[PDB]
């Protein structure tokens, strides 16, 4: 319910170390509900320039994909450029999910909170393509 | 015509000229003298 | 160039990690396993004091007043001991062995790097832990605070990661080099020692290949690289300023032979493949006029510009 | 000073705008000051004790006068000298204290004036102007070589009138003339002079600018502005030209007539003294004010305390604000808190805030000798403060440890 | 199943009337080169997610089909069906381009060039050295947003130096030479004919049924591919409206693996490539090569089509390696910032084409496509 | 699907060739050319 002028703003999170992986993004302060947390920002690059890209990262051995899928042409790749955003581990319970707001005619990823979540928590969401969330009901697959 | 209403690029004026009478022949159809000829008769 | 002064110590007995002139350049302080042994050049006596470690101790720092000796071992620890009065204070907050540590201008702060892959700041008067940058994948093998700006500080790392921390804030502010998830995962070269300038514009590396590199880490390019004409220790290594205005840098073989080249130039200038021969160096120290240098083996050798 | 030189895109924050540390003295805090560096804090007490901090760890290191010549009653003023090594301090109990910080045991030499004074504001390490309640004039305080007496003039010149122009509430030497001292007197007459550095003072200036008691004076570090506290709520800006001479042309007032609160305490900012900033009295206002100077304009508000707030003061090095609470005799602090940037763990990663349109290139789908110089020093950071000049360093009290060992 | 969609007002067009009922597209104006207004398609649907489309219109004559495919155009020329909807086009002389700001942009000519030896031109107009283009060859697998050359499915040629693309690797092969905005380019493109390459096909499914199958299911998918016809087609089409207007929709072809296959002979894994078929470039008349020989094939499984086999695997049926008489080679053309060129198709207008009477101008297969077409929708009824 | 197999086998090959011929160049009787055509291959 803010404007996305609004949300660039204001900053609930940070990234700190994650027992899930090497970097994690964690909330500075009890957001809750349902409200706008951050936008994932990076790279708009099309489909067929995110397939090259991808290899030439897996090449590079990078072996962590920022590229976030806006639709079915074009993806945002964060993976050099791009928002603290693209800090968010996997999980198959998670704490967060992001929906497509359109403004301008231009289509932007914002993140939601499923729940409430504490300081100092890290939120967390489900990719939707190996796992290491250590939640117990849990795919052990990253797929 | 029927054959505007059917699109129209000039090489496919077949339509107009040989479309209907040859059609009217594979229903028919046996060698291919049966069409070959029937081809024919209709001119 | 350095002529030869003055042996200090002979070759046998226990682990020599480290070794450090005082600030003000009188005493010489060595380590042995759990032993401190500071040596007064101007008369050429040796004093021991013992610490409360229980292993071995991997390096040493004096404070700026020239009057404590901090120490980091095995056992976790680390420990100020004031030259006169015995230790003071005991710290015990790493969980595992304390490699390198590094003093504030003022001497109210103790920084100490360990294995834990962790820094954690320390305040001498009141031996209270303040900060833990855990911002590193491997070992944290070199640390260094600048000599006349206490705001920045150096890390090195065996993950390959040359980080520069803010001291107020914990957080990093720039990486010169890249790790085992951003290169080809066989590419990394280990970061063994860290040393700033004497004016802290100029960030010195030396890479367990035994590359030592100049950075101007602001811009975070290199400007001057020094190579030998793998390891397995953390060779030591120092930059020298003779009154002379042109400074040299001097690294160290797992064969105790030094090389000196100057800075301003690439060229080397002298070579010391004569002492030290038996063992690996792993400490250079020096001061307004001085160099010291110390292998594994208690073998310590003192030089002169 | 290297750190404001990774983070600057040209620019750095001016001020600080969180409150970060709230410390708890165990008497009330009357006064604080910054040692010249942002090393330590100065906090003068009610009861008359001068705790000093230090700002890496904020907590206590030493406390003056404790075995020889504290103060008995509160103290109202405290101030470095430039090096760090002596402090100048005056309260109630007549006394104007200077201390050195080698022996922060006994008083170095002090003097008994024949009432309470206000303030104490050093000129030079062994000279500063004294002010005196319910007193006409001001008074220089001045040190002799042999250190055991002093000399007292009164800031007047031979045979100057006042009659009328009330008492000389607060004083303030420039920053940079080092011999000009503005005066600020009861009924809003404000007044200039100059030292010889014998006694032979002469004055500069005089002009009523109010019919208010001068609550306090300062003046931008580098003479081009200065500012004016006053009984009616009014701060009153104005441009200083010193060439000596003086003259002072008004730039912008400062009032909240919404909230009509008047103004405990008043800083500038570091140069020009491009911001102004201010303590509210009114009640319920718990923050602290900020102008811009070019336009008069409230900025912002800091918003950390809540309670009343009394002195302010604001180091240049290390960009921190300190104020002390009424109600509960505590020191407040806002410092700058900036965010991590993870543009800082490679080399070649970018932050942005709004997505980036990658331009494609033709091939989007197809397969040193620099000049050097390791020793000179920097003599400025980014943010134009004389580094290089010798700061104090109060040692490590190792004899106070050694007992400390035994459980104090 | 399931029955034609109707009729409607706007399809009826007697004699009296001149209206034109291929009903040209909605333009809109993209940008101008060279002082030439370039328009794209607004509102029509662009062949997407493996879906191929043709204007169709209202064909009385069929009683069980109600509509048949029709072309825009007189004569051959782009399919604005294949397109990015960033590649815009002048209908003044035909020629396409993508804004000064667009990256790789792709078009393919409506002729689909099955075999023989096919001759045609690129003129181009516009090539700065901010504005490239690249003119080649492409199968329906390719994709319309990506150059023509950088998958295997495309073989093209660079306007600076006149290299050779290929699986997106470039080559040196062809005599060098740097395209002006005024060259013509030639492109004489070889193929073996149908019955040779019907062969090298069943040859290719034989071994694939059952050596690879000495995924789960080897009996389902045998099935199909001993029931692989090439040369005969059977197509897949539904007529929809898409806003207001009338249009075909096909399924289309997907990218795989590249078709290899192990020779016990000499040893070693071969590569597939089409008997004696050649891409020979020209430059004003004067050739400056050959491009390629060893051309992919692309007739059954070479080409697959797109496929619910969760569907068909459930359960007459349809087939993946089926030909819906639009497999062979595309001329394609790609932009790049502002890069435009123009493609022709008859004769009276190539100034450098070679004297042999087998070789055909693309408006002659273009022109024996449109009856290929006709007598294909001629079967179907039956 | 036995209907197109013998239309397959035996005419559609012809035909379709014989269609293409008037397509490329057309005569004025296009249907006799045609059953010529026709006649002509078996
Ligand atoms: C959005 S980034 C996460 C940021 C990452 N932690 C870092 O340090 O840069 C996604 C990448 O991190 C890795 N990753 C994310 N979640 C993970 C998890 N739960 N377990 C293991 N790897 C994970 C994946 O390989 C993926 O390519
Ligand atoms: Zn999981």
């Amino acid at each position: 319910l803010s404007l996305n002028q609004l949300t660039k703003r204001k900053k609930p999170v940070t990234f700190a170390r994650s027992a899930i992986h090497n970097w994690g993004l964690y909330a500075l302060e009890p957001i809750a509900a349902k409200e706008m947390i951050i936008e994932y920002v990076g790279e708009s690059i099309r489909q067929p320039v995110a397939e090259m890209r991808e290899k030439r990262y897996i090449k590079s051995g990078i072996g962590s994909s920022y590229l976030f899928r806006i639709d079915e042409n074009t993806v945002i790749d964060a993976t050099k450029r791009g928002g603290i955003a693209r800090f968010i581990n996997h999980c198959c319970e998670p704490s967060c999910t992001a929906k497509i707001i359109k403004v301008d005619g231009r289509k932007r990823i914002v993140i939601y909170a499923l729940r409430d979540i504490g300081t100092n928590e890290e939120l967390t969401y489900d990719y939707k393509f190996p796992c290491l969330c250590g939640a117990p009901s849990c795919k052990g697959f990253l797929n | 015509p029927v054959a505007m209403i059917g699109g129209s690029t000039t090489r496919r004026y077949l339509n107009e000229h040989v479309t209907k009478h040859l059609l009217e022949g594979m229903k028919l159809i046996d060698p291919l003298r049966v069409l070959g000829q029937f081809l024919i008769d209709a001119s | 160039m350095l002529q030869f002064d003055k042996q200090v110590l002979p070759a046998s007995g226990k682990i020599s990690t480290s070794c450090q002139i005082s600030p003000d350049g009188e005493l010489i302080a060595i380590c042995q396993n759990t032993d401190m042994l500071v040596y007064e050049i101007s008369s050429s006596k040796m004093m021991k004091l013992t610490t409360t470690h229980k292993e071995c101790i991997n390096c040493l720092c004096w404070s700026p007043d020239s009057k404590c000796i901090a120490s980091g071992s095995e056992d976790f620890t680390v420990e100020i001991t004031h030259i006169i009065y015995g230790r003071i204070r005991r710290l015990m907050g790493h969980t595992a062995p304390v490699i390198s540590i590094c003093y504030n201008n003022k001497g109210n702060i103790l920084c100490s790097s360990s294995m834990d892959e962790s820094i954690k700041e320390w305040h001498v008067l009141s031996g209270t832990a303040l900060k833990t940058m855990s911002a590193h994948s491997d070992a944290v093998v070199s640390i260094d605070i600048p000599k006349f700006d206490s705001s920045i500080l150096s890390s090195g790392s065996y993950d390959g990661l040359i980080r520069i921390f803010d001291t107020e804030s914990g957080h990093c502010l720039k990486t010169l080099t890249y790790d085992k998830d951003w290169i080809a995962e066989d590419g990394v070269v280990p970061i063994s020692t860290v040393k700033f300038s004497r004016n802290g514009k100029f960030l010195l590396v030396k890479s367990l290949d035994n590359v030592v590199k100049l950075w101007e880490y602001t811009r975070g390019t290199v400007v001057r690289t020094f190579l030998w004409p793998k390891l397995k220790y953390n060779c030591g290594l120092e930059l020298i300023y003779p009154q002379g205005k042109d400074p040299l840098v001097i690294s160290g073989n797992d064969s105790g032979s030094m090389c000196v080249w100057n800075v301003y130039s690439k060229n080397l200038v002298q070579k010391i493949d004569e002492k030290h021969r038996n063992s690996p160096l792993i400490s250079i120290s020096a001061s307004y006029d001085k160099v010291a240098t110390l292998s594994l083996n208690g073998e310590c050798n003192l030089f002169r510009v | 000073a290297n750190l404001l030189l990774q983070d600057p895109f040209g620019v750095l924050k001016e001020y600080p705008e969180k409150l970060t540390h709230t410390l708890e003295v165990p008497v009330a805090a009357v006064c604080v000051k910054f040692s010249p560096r942002g090393d330590y804090l100065a906090v003068g007490c009610s009861n008359g004790a001068i705790i000093i901090y230090d700002m890496d760890s904020l907590k206590p290191i030493a406390m003056l006068g404790t075995h020889s010549g504290a103060h008995t009653r509160s103290v109202q003023s405290v101030c470095w000298s430039n090096d760090g090594r002596y402090l100048w301090s005056s309260g109630r109990d007549w006394y104007a204290k200077l201390w050195d910080m080698t022996q922060p045991t006994k008083c170095f030499q002090q003097y008994k004036f024949d009432g309470p004074l206000w303030s104490c504001h050093v000129v030079r390490w062994n000279v500063c102007i004294v002010t005196v309640v319910e007193e006409p004039t001001a008074y220089v305080l001045t040190l002799t070589d042999r250190q055991n007496a002093f000399h007292c003039f009164p800031l007047l010149e031979q045979d100057q009138d006042i009659s009328g122009h009330g008492y000389t509430l607060v004083a303030c030497p420039h920053p940079t003339i080092e011999s000009i001292i503005i005066t600020g007197t009861s009924k809003g007459w404000i007044n200039a002079f100059q030292l010889d550095l014998e006694d032979k003072i002469r004055c500069c200036y005089e002009e009523k600018i109010a019919n208010a008691n001068i609550k306090q004076i300062i003046i931008s570090p580098s003479g081009t502005r200065i500012a004016i506290n006053g009984s009616d709520r009014t701060i009153r800006q104005y441009q200083l030209i010193v060439e000596h001479s003086v003259s002072i042309e008004l730039e912008h007032k400062y009032q909240d007539i919404i909230n009509r609160l008047q103004w405990n305490t008043i800083f500038f900012s570091n140069h020009s003294g491009e911001y102004l900033v201010a303590s509210a009295h009114g009640s319920s206002a718990h923050d602290l004010y900020l102008w811009e100077t070019s336009s008069g304009s409230l900025v912002r508000v800091l918003e950390g305390a809540d309670e009343e707030l009394l002195d302010i003061d604001w180091n240049f090095y290390s960009m921190r604000i300190a104020s002390n609470g009424f109600e509960s005799g505590w020191v407040y602090m806002w410092s700058i808190v900036i965010p991590p940037k993870w543009s800082a763990l490679a080399p070649d990663f970018e932050e942005v805030e709004e997505n980036i349109d990658y331009q494609e290139k033709e091939n989007e789908f197809d397969i040193e000798e620099i000049a050097i110089d390791l020793c000179t020093p920097e003599k400025y950071d980014v943010r134009g403060n004389d580094i290089s000049m010798p700061s104090f360093v109060i040692p490590i009290d190792y004899e106070g440890v050694i007992i400390q060992q035994h459980w104090a | 199943s399931v029955p034609v969609i109707p009729y409607l007002d706007y399809d009826i067009v007697d004699l009296g009337s001149d209206i034109k009922k291929p009903d040209f597209p909605q333009l809109s104006e993209s940008h101008r080169i060279n002082e030439q207004q370039y328009y794209i398609t607004e509102d029509t649907p662009l062949n997407k997610r493996n879906f191929m489309y043709q204007p169709c219109a209202a064909n009385l004559m069929l009683d069980k089909l109600k509509y048949c495919g029709t072309d825009y155009f007189d004569k051959s020329s782009i399919n604005l069906m294949d397109r990015s909807d960033k590649l815009a086009f002048s209908l003044d002389d035909h020629s396409v381009s993508v804004s000064e700001n667009c990256g790789w942009r792709s078009v393919r000519s409506d002729v689909c060039m099955k075999e023989g030896k096919i001759y045609w031109e690129v003129e181009v107009k516009n090539v700065s050295d901010t504005s490239h283009i690249r003119c080649g060859i492409s199968r329906r697998e390719a994709s319309t947003e990506t150059p023509v050359g950088c998958d295997f499915y495309g073989y093209s040629i660079r306007d600076k130096g006149l290299q050779v693309i290929h699986e997106g690797r470039l080559h040196t092969v062809l005599k060098p030479h740097e395209m002006q905005a005024g060259d013509r380019i030639g492109f004489l493109l070889t193929l073996p004919s149908l019955q040779s390459q019907s062969e090298q096909a069943m040859d290719y499914s034989l071994k694939r049924i059952q050596e690879l199958n000495n995924k789960f299911n080897k009996e389902f998918y045998k099935f199909l591919l001993r029931s692989c016809e090439p040369t005969n087609v059977v197509r897949d089409q539904i007529a929809i409206r898409y806003k207001n207007q009338l249009f075909y929709e096909s399924t289309d072809y997907v990218k795989t693996t590249k078709p290899e296959y192990y020779d016990n002979r000499d040893d070693m894994q071969k590569f597939y490539e089409l008997e004696n078929s050649s891409f020979e470039v020209f430059v004003n008349g004067v050739s400056h090569g050959i491009a390629f020989e060893g051309l992919t094939p692309f007739l059954p499984p070479f080409s697959e089509l797109q496929y619910n086999e969760k569907f068909y695997l459930h359960h007459e049926i349809r087939n993946k390696y089926v030909n819906n008489n639009r497999l062979g080679y595309y001329a394609t053309l790609s932009s790049f910032q502002g890069g435009t060129a123009s493609i022709i198709t008859e004769a009276m207008e190539l100034k450098f084409l070679p004297k042999d009477v087998d070789i055909k101008t693309l408006n002659d297969i273009y022109n024996e496509q449109i009856a290929s077409d006709i007598v294909w929708d001629l079967i179907d009824e039956i």
